[PDB]
C-alpha cells in the first residue's frame, strides 16, 4: 500500500518516526518534504497534489495543531482531509468519507496514539454505497 | 452575536444541547442543519452554515456530524471560509487566535456533550490576534481555491445528487 | 404532499419522531416548530404553520406542545384554518371526515409515541366526506372570526410581546 | 363558583348529568342550553358568549367528540377553549392557558372519567407569569 | 369470525349497543351475559371459560372502568385480558399479546371510541414468532 | 414506603423518570425491570416486582411495558397481587379505593410522560376505603387462581423459555 | 464472559448504550450502577463492581462517570482491583495488555458515544500478555495498599456517610 | 502556589518542559525525580508521598500513558489522582474530585494540549458542598 507523508516544521518530528514505522511495516512512502516545509499551507499542498497525481489513497500531513494542514489542503477541489486526535474518527473518516489524508497535530496528540490512529487509517477501506452521494456532493465544491 | 449551527442526523440531539446553551449565553441562534434525525446529507447544512456566515447573516458558524469530518469539510469548501475540525479545546482556541476560523466543526458523536459545551465556549471567548505570521497563512488560505459562482449562493447546487438519491443510485 | 408541523420547546423531541415518520412515509415536511428545546412560546409556531397551510405551501400541518391546547388554539385563530385538537385516533377521524380539518394537534406530553403516530396516520389516512349538512358546518365555522389584515402573513406580528419578554416583563 | 355549560343533541344527556352534579356541589350553573343546541358551533358560541359576557371564568361545552365545540369557540377573538379528554390537560391547561371553557365529547370519554376530568379543572386557578406571553399572543389573533 | 361478549350492570348497555353493532357486521356473537352479571368478576369469568372452551379468539368484556374484568379475568391460568381505552393499544395487544380478550370500561371511554377500539381489536391478527416466548411464560403462570 | 418498579426495554426511559419522581417524593425504590433498552421479555420483570409486593419487600409495585398489557398480566398472575392496568387517572384512583390494587400498570408507549406521573401520583395518593361491597369483589378475586408452590419465589420459574430464545427457537 | 458495570447518575444513558453492545456481542452483563438519573455517588457502584471482579462473580468490570475520575478511582481503591482510567483506545489496550488491569473506567460526558463503544470494545479484545516487567510493576501495584477487612464485602461500609446525606449534612 | 512534580523515563522529558514552563509563571514547583524514576509506580508513590506529606494541592505525574500513575497512586489512601487527555476533565477533576494529582502520558497527550490542561487544573479550586460526601468514601478504601 502506498502512504504520502508531508510537514512543517513542527510536524517533521513525528513524520521522520512515522516514517520509520511505515517503512519496518513493509508501507511504499512518498514523502514530499524530507525537509520541513514552510508552513502548513506549503507541505498540505504538496502532499495533496502528490496524492491526487499518485495512484495512492491514504496520505498523513503533520503540522502543530492539525487544524491548519485540514483547513488548507480542503479547499483543493476534490481534496477531502480529516483531522485526527482519537481512535472512532481515524477509521470511520476512511470508510465514510474519502479520507484521502488524515492531518495529525504533533502539539495534540502523542506518539504512541498517532500510531494507532496511523493504522487504524491505513487498515481501513472506504464503504461506498449510500456513503458516495455525500462524497459526490464534496467533489463538487471548491 | 449571531452564531449559524447545522448537523446531520447523527448528531441532531448534540446540536440541540449546543443551541440551548448558545441562547442561554446570549446568542441569537441561526439553525440550519437537519431539524430531525431522519437519514439527511452532512454537505447540505455545512454549506447552508458557511453561506450564513460568508455573506453575513451569522458571525460565526458551528457544524456538527458523527465525527464532524464531512460537514466541517463541506462548511470549509466555500468562499469566505474558514473552517476549523477541532474535538480539542486546545486547537479550537489557536483556531480562533491564529487563523480567525470562522466556523467551527466537532464530532458529535466522539466528544461528549460537557466538553463539545467546552469546546464552543473556548472558540468564542477566544479573539483573533493578527501578526505578520498568520496574517500571512491566512492570505494563502484565502487563495487556494478557485470561486464557483455557481456554487455561490446556489440552494439547489446538490439537486443532482439528490434526484439520484431519490432513484435508489446510492444503494447500499 | 407536504406536511408542515410545528412544537413548542416541550414537545420538540415527540416532534422529531413525528417528521421522521412523515419522511418515512413518503411526505414532504415543512418543519417551522422550534428547533430546539430553549423556552419560547407557542404561539410563534402556532401561526407558521397555519399559514403554510393557509397560503398552499403545505396541504395539512401538525402541531404539538405539553397537552397541545395552547399551539393547536394558536393555529386555529387563522384565517382559511380548521385546527383539531385530538389525542385519540377516533376524533381525529372525525375531524377529518367531517369537518376537513387542515391542521392536527397533539399533546406531545400526555400522549405516547406509539399513540401519537397512530393518530396522524389516522389523520392523514382519513379523507374529507361532504355532505350538505358538514358543508353547512364548515362554513359557519369558517365564518366566525373577522379576517385582520394585520396578522395575515405577517412575520412581526408578535414583535411586540417578544419586545416585552427581552424586558422581562414577563417574569414569574 | 359560577360555571357556564351548554351542549347539543350529542352531549345534551351527559351535559344535564353534570348540571345536577354540578348544583349538588354547591355549584352555581348557568346553562346557555336548557333545549339542546342545533349543533355544536351553536353551542358553543352560546357558551363563549355568555362567558365573555359575564364575571365566570370556567366553562364546559358537551357535544359528540368535543373538537368541533373548541374548533368554533377558539375562532372567537379573546376565546381559549380546550378539549378535555384525560386527567393532565384537565389542570395543566387551566393552570398554563387561559382556559376559559373545556370541551368534553361524549363518544369519546366516559361519564366518570368526566366528572374527574371537570373537577380537576373547576379546582385549578391560572398561574399566570410567564404564561401571560402566549395568552396575550393568541387574544391578539382572530 | 367468533366474538364472545359479556358484562355486569354497569357495561350491559354498551354491550347491547356492540352486540347489536358486531351483528350487523356479519360476526357471530356468543352472549355470556344476556341478563346483567351480578359483578364483574362473574361477568369476565364467565366470558373466560366460554372462550377457552369455544373456538373463538376473541372476546370484549363491559364494566365500568374495564379493570376490574381484566383484574379477575387474568387470575385464570391460560388466560390473558387487556384494559383497552385508546387505538392504540387496541391492535398492539392483539399482535403482540395473546389478547383473548378486551375490557372497555363504560364509566371511562365514550362509545365512539368503543367502536373504534373493538373494531381494530377484531381487524388484528397475532404476529406469533418473538411475541411466543412472552406468551409462553404466561400461559405458565397461575 | 418502599415502591418496588419494573419494566421491558421499550419502556425503560420512561422507568426512569418515574424512578426520578419517586425518589424525589421521599419513595424507596426497588427497581427491578430491565435496566437497559436490550430486547427482553416483560414477565420476567412483572414476575419480580409482583413477588417484591407479594413478600413485604415493597409495599406497591409499578410495572410498565410498550401498552402495560402484558407486565400488568404477568404482574397479576402471582399470589397475593392484585394488578391493575390504568392508562388513566380515573380509574388508577377506583383501583386503589376500591380494589386495593397493589400493583399498577401502565403503557409506557401510549401514555405521554406527563399523564404517567398523574396516574402514579393519584394512584398513591389514593387510600383503599373497604365496604362490604369491595371486600366480597377482592375476596373472590384472591381466590380464583390455583397457587403453584413451583412459581412461588421461584426466579428460574422462565429458564426453560430463556434457554429456546437463546436457540433460536422463537425466531421471526 | 460476565462483565459488571456501574455508572453514576451522570452517564446512565451512556451506560445503557454499553450494555446494550455488550448483550449484542455475546456477554453477560451483572448492572450495579445506578438505574435512573437520581442524584447518587459514585463510590457505591464503583466499589460493587470491583467486589464483582475481585470475588470471582465478573471477569471484567466496566464504570463510567461525568469524567470517570471518582468511578473509577473508587473501584481501584478495592483489593484484586486494577483500575484503567482510559478516554482513548490507545492507553485501554496498553492497560489490558500489560498491567492486565480488570476494570476499565471512562468518562461518558466527555467522549462521544461512538469513542466509548470503541474504548471498551479494544479494552475487552485485547489480551494480558505476560512478561517479568510488566509483571513485576504489577505485583508493585498489587501490592500498594494494605488490606482492609472492614472494607472487603461489606455493604454497609458507606452507611455513615449515607446517613450524613439524608441529614442534610453535605448541603451546598 | 505549590506544584508537586514527578516522572518515569517515559515522562522525563515533558515533565522538564513543564519544570521550566511553570517557574517562568512564578510557580513554586517541587521535583521528587530530578533523575528519572524506576518506573511510573516509584514516581507516582513519591509525588504523593510529598504531596500528602506538605502543604500542596495540586500535583502533575508524567509517565507514558498516564494510567499507570493514576492506577498506582491511587491504592494510596486519601490519595486521588487524575488521567487527564482532555480539557474538561482538566478543570472538572479539580472542582469536583479531591484531584490531588493528574497524570498525563506523554506517548498520549501533545505538548502543547498538556500545557492547556494544566493550567486549567492549577487555576481550578475544589467546589466542597456535595461534593464532600464522595471525597469522604474515597479517603475511607484502602
Ligand atoms: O461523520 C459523518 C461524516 O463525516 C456522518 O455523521 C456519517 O457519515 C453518517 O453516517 C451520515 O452520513
Ligand atoms: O401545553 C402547553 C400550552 O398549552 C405548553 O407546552 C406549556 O404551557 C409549556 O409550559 C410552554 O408554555
Ligand atoms: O407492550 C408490550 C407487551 O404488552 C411490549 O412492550 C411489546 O410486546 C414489546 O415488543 C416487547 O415484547
Ligand atoms: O465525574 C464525576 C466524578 O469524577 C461525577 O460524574 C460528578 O462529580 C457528578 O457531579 C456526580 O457527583
Amino acid at each position: 500500500m502506498d502512504v504520502i507523508i508531508g510537514a512543517d516544521k513542527d510536524g517533521f518530528a513525528m513524520k521522520e518516526q512515522v516514517k520509520k514505522y511505515l517503512e519496518e511495516h513493509q508501507y511504499r512512502v512518498a514523502d514530499v518534504t524530507p525537509e520541513p516545509a514552510e508552513d502548513f499551507v506549503e507541505s498540505s499542498l504538496a502532499v495533496t497534489k502528490k496524492l491526487l497525481n499518485s495512484d495512492a489513497h491514504k496520505a498523513i500531513m503533520f503540522d502543530r495543531y492539525g487544524v491548519g494542514s485540514a483547513m488548507a489542503s480542503n479547499k483543493v477541489k476534490g481534496m477531502v482531509t480529516a483531522v485526527v486526535e482519537e481512535e472512532n474518527t481515524a477509521h470511520m473518516t476512511a470508510e465514510h468519507n474519502g479520507a484521502k489524508a488524515i492531518a495529525i497535530g504533533t502539539g495534540i496528540t502523542g506518539y504512541d496514539r498517532a500510531l494507532v490512529i496511523i493504522q487504524r487509517y491505513l487498515d481501513t477501506e472506504y464503504a461506498g454505497g449510500r456513503h458516495q452521494i455525500r462524497l459526490d456532493m464534496l467533489e463538487k465544491m471548491i | 452575536m449571531i452564531i449559524a449551527i447545522g448537523n446531520d442526523h447523527i448528531v441532531t440531539m448534540q446540536k440541540i444541547e449546543i443551541s440551548n446553551m448558545l441562547k442561554d449565553m446570549g446568542y441569537t441562534v441561526i439553525d440550519e442543519g437537519t431539524y430531525d434525525t431522519h437519514r439527511t446529507h452532512y454537505p447540505i447544512y455545512g454549506k447552508k452554515v458557511a453561506e450564513d456566515v460568508a455573506d453575513g447573516r451569522a458571525d460565526l458558524g458551528i457544524v456538527m456530524c458523527g465525527t464532524g469530518i464531512g460537514i466541517s469539510t463541506a462548511a470549509d469548501k466555500n468562499e469566505g471560509i474558514r473552517a476549523a475540525m477541532c474535538d480539542d479545546v486546545t486547537s479550537a482556541v489557536y483556531a480562533r487566535e491564529q487563523l480567525n476560523a470562522n466556523v467551527l466543526g466537532i464530532g458529535g458523536a466522539v466528544v461528549g456533550v460537557h466538553l463539545i459545551q467546552d469546546i464552543v465556549k473556548a472558540y468564542l471567548d477566544a479573539t483573533y490576534k493578527e501578526t505578520p505570521e498568520n496574517k500571512k497563512l491566512i492570505d494563502k488560505i484565502d487563495n487556494i481555491a478557485k470561486p464557483n459562482p455557481d456554487q455561490k449562493d446556489n440552494p439547489h447546487f446538490f439537486d443532482a445528487e439528490l434526484e439520484k438519491w431519490a432513484e435508489g443510485v446510492y444503494h447500499d
